[PDB]
């Protein structure tokens, strides 16, 4: 289940908080950050009362200060069957969708319906099948032996389930679960009987089981859409769908709530980089909050005082002021010697290297002089250079090693800035020859 | 249980009956002039005699200009329709964006049908077709837990049956009108002939077999311009894989609206239909082409044209699509003759604390006296929507310390986590990079 | 796929395969919105707007029928009312090259005079060849 | 009714006499007494029809009469001949050129008229014999169809025969035959038999039982327009693009032999040709290769008159660098005459107001139309014509049937016109978003 | 009858191996031009040169469409003539590139001649004939079909292959119908129904057409008349088969497509394959692209591409520009706005303005082709406006004269006529200057 090599955020299990949401220094793989994560915190527990809509915050600092960490974190501790989409800012951008209605498919991705539903189940072993013809074949007669742990019966068979059962083969010794309205049987594997392996049911045979559905509003907005079906769910041409549809989604849906049938799950949409959104993305962004099914956004930018996209004119964090008056920012720091040493220490146990001390403080020394990302990219590669001298611990002598290798920024604009005759210029020169 | 979403205090425009606004009823606190305008409008529209009527309401950020629009929403009620739209989604891929326009102004026109639903429902006890090979008629018994019904039918619906593969014994919905056939399945007293079996049993009926209802259809002429406008073809009834292939937004043809028009005249003189005409709103409709804003021109001089609501927070701001063109609130000069201009005004600190107050009311949240005075305070130093978007974390920063009340601690906690735009600007302004 | 496979005087052999992804909808949507009941109007709105609303039907639009049937040349007025009202697979299915009357204002192009003359024409002929 | 009060639908028709003489205020229009003449020199040149491919150009000021002018040109044109309102940002099309939209713009103009005589048989089916011969390659057959007053007796070929099962008529079955081109067509059900099936069917309507004669004689007349007959001419099955308008870029050669059969049809004498009139409302916003190609495509036969209208002064071209004057290039500027409007006085702004009035079912005092007159020559014109309407609502919110000053005065103040709006924007101006987007939203300093 | 800024002009007006006289062909002036234009013709009609451009300019109002009209006029309506606009070439269905093209192949044309064998006339009878020995589990072995024809002055009965007889039941062909027997393919195919059946039943939908006339048998050389673009756009379209893709493309919006290089090479082999049997012939025309200031730079190189072509034909392009920059360029200031690689290409023809007399005559002659009649002074006042203001302002203000005589009850244009029509119609100038004195928000 979820394959996964290593993640970037694969340490963060959550947002570290006690039972009075405050943070502890170093819970779930998260450290430092008080302030932000207590925000978070509080934008967690407004996201599971679920008695408002249309709340947008903002995470801005500067860059590596641990933005997508908090989303990452808001992402874990919501957990399962609540709806968490995350968009980037140039995703929008198609050829075949309109901005606005790919924000609108956006947006209503992220607020969910659950639906409560109960079938009637049969599961157990098949003991023996027998199918009987007659003279001419016309009718068929048929017998099923069928157990579990517990009891065993014999049923008799009509026309259609002798169909259904000589198609997709059945034979003795089966584990088989049959849904009775729907005529849909699945082999669920053998059982255990030497004389795929599974193990015989136990209990009862006639089971009702209830299972709880989770279900999109982008969904239901496809669906009842006549213009394309269910495939365009995962083909992905839904084509600018009209807007009446989602007016009847909208009343059948408060009616569904109001008559007991269903529940509301709102949920959280992530969109990073929201710098790189247009104007019109943003005056579309202003009024669709306002609306009753509307998720909680969070977005996360990192620039300063730069030009909003398709204007002429600079604005606080890329962002007109109209959008920033609706918003709640969170703001985080820059980190400290402790704090990317025990940053580096938790990356060192998720990607399954031991390091000595030394080698961890010249990690974290040239951490704060260059980038955290540059240190936590050199941990796993100074592992090959310690793995090709035959030892498992990492020495000073790799992280050296790797430091010569590989480059990082401000080295690589330094080699560039004295030998910018053999690179191609913004006006197109460079000189290939080696003399003159 | 309850939701709130920046709005659903606003209940009306709350006046009274000669037209003036009181103070405080209706969710509405200040701004006398607009309101009464507004129910100006509002009577205007209710007396249905007018077309292509242009609205343009004007002011600051956060005056309340959308709580406006609503409240002409709420006050004109359910059946007139009312289509909100914002100024960026007349951009399209598929269609130009005038053909979006037109869309967007018929969507606005409405028509009431009234109905009868008919059903027949129960258990098949007989089915005897004959022929006149055509099958001239089928005769069908259907029986329910309050008795048994026989009828006669056509053989259309006879296919239809035919179709569904219904056989004698098996539950079944027939609506008179339309003549759809559902197969419920197979009745419940006829459950043990296997032991086992790929049918589902469902009940009897536990009513008649004939039921009877009237209804009340409410269509628009976009719905019937869409209808009447499809490419590849008339769908089915039920189709859960799509259709082979797909059918796009195309340029819609005048001589088809004529149509649609010609038909709903003869539909409305013989007593069927009524006609009901509502209101398009754009908001922030400084967003707009001037190639839109002119063909708004001809737009408006229709017969069947709505009553079209315009807002907008800008200045003296240059027209999009231009270059050497300043016009007032990012309208042309030459469309902003043909509409009425309501201005709207900013708050003072007393109107400010009331909205706080009755937010908080309508959040289910309780404040103290200081508390309020603190958030009014803010609200005056910082801005209006700052206040009522802090009133919920204070509300959660209470619960967590197991108290019901917000005091003066919280919002001081809150103020502190999240910022506004000021701080953050001053934060932007003296950084080093970046933030 | 995800086949029915055997686990080792005829066999029968049936076609079973599916599709490992499952797609689980729950009954109420659609059992509410796109199947008919008494407390649903699906069929009521599809008349509606199929049916009474259409601009083909010659039973309130009978001048349009006989304008479009003196502009194509179709011998039934019912023809634009089938054409609209039924999909394009099941149009080109059953299409007929049923006959049409000389007095209409739908003629042949150059195209399909070349093309119909080279439908069975045999080889070394100009025309058939070119 | 499916028609409400438009802006101006008072303007039925050019006000003008035999001698194309306009008087000062007749069937709408007032004043304008030099448009008006050259606008019915126009109307007598599109009737006669005997030339073709002239542009003209109606420029002037803004609320002025320019679409006044060309909706009273529509009016008195009458019916069967086209008028084409089209605007300059129509043209500009995403699965159509802007030159093929252009042609489409300029034949949806120019139609020919087809004369039919009909021969209908309407009435309800009684009974259908079929007999077959011992061959049986071909059926006869027997019709009983059945009016209210009259019922006859009539005889079916073997296409008549195979027609007929093709949309399956039974007793009580009203359909129409023709006698001289054999169209089928079924009306429906009659009422006298819609108690006995119980249950209705999706294919079925009902239809009352005609009367009168059956065989009754009737001629009609068709107008069709040469891009109805392009549409038609270009797919198997066209009408649907002539009703959803995805016709995408035709084709010159089908364009080129439709122009052929036209000439055939007009020599031999079974169609003539009814030439028409092309609007073009807001002609400055066009690009440089629209105004080329009108240029170079009202030299053709087949060309309609062409009538555009600008309220720009010298502004620049759009595709262009320059300036020109009415935003138009000097070789269409050429290739054209222009009829000039002016601005109105005080007693043509009480007129128009008068009339304005008087349609929306107003009642006004005599101080209170003054006052709208005093308004409309400081303000616009549609302010005052604005004013009338929200102050007739006023009238009747203080239950009062005739409007008065104090109803007037409420309404210039409830709403304001563009210079008032300028004045209180400017004096706020912190208020407002610029163009560099600086706004200040707290009230306290 | 019609008339639409040009139909005046009835070809060139030289006369044989010399000069053009004054007045011929509704021409007035613009000698050189008519003599250039006379030996582009005959350039034209020798049929030997391929990708020949020529150029003629002049400033507006001076006959440069109408010298077109004259080429196309002299040619002969038989050689193609394909006028086009220089905004054309922009679409949104396929490139610029390919609509330069496929214009480019409409303007040649192809004489096809072939010789047709028929048999038609009224059914008469319509008899299987079986055979002698039939085989064994079958009914209604034919051996051969007879088939009697009725025409006009005609009666002849045939002895047809037994294959047809498949053809007969395909089309429903029964007794009393006309049909219509190509010779080598069989293929038979029902015209209609014979005219003396019409009486027949009193309802019926069919077709009754008159019986053919002269004999059933004739032989009848047939020459058509195609262009290249036609046999592209029949060779691209799949022939008709029974597949579901060539009935969807039949029953959709048919888009445009490139048509690839190596169709139009095969097209051109089987058409000089039968050139050289002595069958077809092949007819270059004429392609006149008018303003062409308009193009983009893009089109001008694939200009230069397809004009070394072996089978283009000769272009004609025209401009009344001077030094201007070529669009899609910030700084190629050129003349004409053709860029220079183009104009060593082509050789160029100059137009003159006019004169009082030639306006006046063109007047005139403009006057009479619309049938109205002009008094001399009210003629020497159009000659003056012409001079003045315009030819084309003096050309368009003749109609509204005669409607304002009309109105008057006169079949005569006088001075005050034409008085009325410049106080009634303004020109450009005066126009232009009303709007710089106003400012009323114009
Ligand atoms: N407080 C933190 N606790 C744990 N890991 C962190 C923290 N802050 C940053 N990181 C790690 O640092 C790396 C880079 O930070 P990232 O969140 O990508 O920066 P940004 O906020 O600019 O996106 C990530 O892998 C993240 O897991
Ligand atoms: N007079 C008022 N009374 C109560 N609430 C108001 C009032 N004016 C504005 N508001 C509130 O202010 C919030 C933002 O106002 P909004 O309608 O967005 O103004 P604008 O559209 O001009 O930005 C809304 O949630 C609305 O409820
Ligand atoms: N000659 C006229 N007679 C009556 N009403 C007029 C006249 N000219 C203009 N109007 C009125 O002025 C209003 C707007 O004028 P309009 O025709 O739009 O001027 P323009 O076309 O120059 O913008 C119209 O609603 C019309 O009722
Ligand atoms: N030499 C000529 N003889 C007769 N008529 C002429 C002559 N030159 C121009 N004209 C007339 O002048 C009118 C406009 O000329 P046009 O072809 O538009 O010139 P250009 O192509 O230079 O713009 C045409 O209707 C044409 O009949």
């Amino acid at each position: 289940k979820s394959l996964s090599l290593i993640a970037a955020h694969s340490h963060i299990t959550g947002l570290g908080l006690d039972e009075n949401l405050q943070p502890r220094p170093t819970s779930e793989g998260m450290v430092g950050q008080l302030q932000a994560r207590r925000a978070a915190g509080v934008i967690l527990k407004m996201v599971q009362n679920g008695t408002i809509a249309g709340r947008a915050v903002l995470v801005a600092g500067p860059p590596s200060t641990g933005k997508t960490a908090l989303a990452m974190g808001v992402s874990q501790s919501l957990g399962k069957d609540v709806p968490f989409t995350a968009i980037a800012g140039s995703e929008i951008f198609s050829l075949e969708l309109s901005k606005t209605e790919a924000l609108t498919q956006a947006f209503r991705k992220s607020i969910g319906i659950k639906i409560k539903e109960e079938t009637e189940l049969i599961e157990g072993e098949v003991v023996e099948i027998q199918i009987d013809r007659s003279i001419t074949g016309g009718h068929k007669q048929g017998k099923l032996t069928i157990k579990t742990t517990d009891m065993e019966t014999i049923y008799e068979l009509g026309n259609k389930m002798i169909d259904g059962l000589t198609k997709e083969k059945v034979l003795a010794g089966d584990v088989i679960s049959i849904d009775k309205a729907s005529g849909k049987i699945t082999k669920l594997g053998r059982s255990f009987a030497r004389s795929r392996f599974v193990q015989c049911p136990e209990g009862e045979l006639q089971k009702r089981k209830t299972v709880v559905h989770t279900v999109s509003l982008h969904e239901i907005d496809v669906i009842n859409s006549r213009t394309q079906g269910f495939l365009a769910l995962f083909t992905g041409d839904t084509g600018e769908i009209r807007s009446e549809v989602r007016d009847q989604i909208n009343t059948k849906v408060a009616e569904w709530k109001e008559e007991g049938k269903a529940e509301i799950v709102p949920g959280v949409l992530f969109i990073d980089e929201v710098h790189m959104l247009d104007i019109e993305c943003f005056s579309f962004i202003n009024r669709a909050l306002e609306d009753e099914f509307a998720p909680i956004v969070m977005m996360a930018t990192n620039r300063g005082v730069s030009k909003t996209r398709g204007t002429n004119y600079k604005s606080p964090h890329g962002l007109p002021l109209d959008l920033l008056d609706r918003s709640i920012i969170i703001t985080t720091k820059s980190y400290n010697e402790q704090e990317i040493k025990t940053i580096l220490s938790i990356r060192a146990q998720e990607e399954e290297v031991e390091l000595s001390s030394d080698a961890l403080d010249l990690l974290t020394k040239t951490g704060v002089e260059t980038s955290l990302r540059y240190s936590s990219n050199l941990i796993s590669v100074a592992q090959q250079i310690a793995m090709k001298r035959k030892n498992n611990t990492v020495e000073v002598e790799d992280v050296k090693r790797a430091y010569l290798l590989f480059l990082d920024s401000a080295r690589s604009v330094k080699y560039v800035q004295e030998n910018e005759s053999q690179y191609i210029d913004d006006q197109g020169n460079v000189q290939i020859s080696i003399a003159k | 249980v309850t939701r709130t979403a920046a709005h659903t205090h606003i209940k009306g425009l709350g006046l009274d009956e000669s037209g003036v606004a009181k103070r405080v009823e209706g969710g509405f606190v200040g701004q006398i002039e607009a309101r009464e305008a507004c129910g100006v409008i509002v009577d205007l529209i209710k007396a249905k005699k007018m077309s292509g009527r242009a609205i343009l309401l004007a002011g600051g950020p956060s005056t309340g200009k959308t709580a406006l629009a609503l409240a002409i929403s709420q006050e004109l009620g359910p059946k007139v329709p009312f289509c909100p739209l914002v100024g960026s989604e007349l951009y399209s891929v598929e269609v130009k964006k005038t053909e979006t326009l037109m869309e967007n102004f018929r969507r606005a026109i409405g028509l009431r049908i009234k109905e009868t639903k008919e059903v027949y429902e129960g258990e098949v006890t007989e089915l005897t077709p004959e022929d006149a090979k055509t099958i001239s008629h089928v005769i069908v018994g259907l029986k329910s837990a309050k008795g048994t019904k026989t009828l006669r039918l056509d053989p259309t619906i006879y296919e239809s049956i035919q179709r569904e593969k219904v056989s004698i014994g098996d539950v079944i919905y027939i609506e008179a009108n339309t003549g759809a056939v559902k197969r419920v399945g197979r009745s419940d007293a006829y459950a043990t002939e296997f032991d086992l079996e790929t049918e589902e049993y469902v009940p009897l009926p536990k009513g008649e077999v004939h039921k009877k209802k009237e209804i009340v259809q409410d269509v628009t002429l976009h719905d019937l311009d869409v209808a009447n406008a499809r490419p590849q073809g008339g769908q089915d009834v039920i189709s859960m894989m799509g259709q082979l292939l797909k059918p796009k937004k195309t340029e819609i043809t005048e001589k088809l609206r004529q149509e649609v028009n010609k038909v709903v005249a003869k539909y409305i003189d013989q007593g069927v239909a009524e006609l009901i005409p509502g209101v398009l709103f754009i908001d922030e409709v400084n967003m707009l082409d001037i190639e839109i804003f002119t063909y708004l021109n001809k737009a408006l001089e229709s017969n069947i044209a709505p009553v079209v609501v315009l807002a907008s927070n800008r200045g003296m701001t240059t027209v999009r699509g231009t270059e050497d063109v300043i016009s007032p609130h990012g309208v042309p000069p030459d469309l902003i003759d043909r509409l009425l201009i309501v201005r709207t005004l900013p708050y003072d600190k007393d109107e400010i604390r009331t909205i706080i107050e009755r937010r908080a009311t309508v959040e289910r949240l309780q404040v103290e006296s200081s508390a309020l005075d603190l958030l009014a305070t803010m609200g005056t130093e910082t801005s209006l929507r700052y206040a009522l978007q802090l009133l919920a974390p204070c509300g959660i920063l209470a619960q967590t310390s197991n108290r019901k009340e917000i005091v003066v601690n919280d919002v001081n906690e809150a103020k502190l986590l999240f910022l506004d735009a000021k701080r953050s600007t001053k934060i932007l302004e003296t950084s080093a990079n970046y933030l | 796929t995800t086949f029915g496979k055997t686990t080792s005087k005829f066999t029968d052999l049936i076609y079973s395969s599916r599709n490992p992804i499952k797609y689980s909808l729950p009954r109420l949507i659609y059992e509410d919105l796109i199947l008919p009941n008494y407390n649903n109007d699906v069929d009521i709105a599809n008349k509606l707007k199929n049916v009474k609303f259409n601009i083909f039907n010659p039973s309130t639009n009978y001048e349009l029928c006989l304008f479009l049937s003196k502009l194509t040349g179709e011998p039934s007025l019912n023809e634009f009312f089938r054409v609209s009202t039924t999909p394009l697979l099941k149009r080109v299915i059953e299409r007929t090259n049923g006959p049409k009357n000389t007095d209409s204002l739908s003629f042949k192009t150059i195209t399909q005079e070349l093309l119909e003359v080279t439908r069975n024409a045999p080889s070394e002929g100009v025309m058939a060849s070119l």
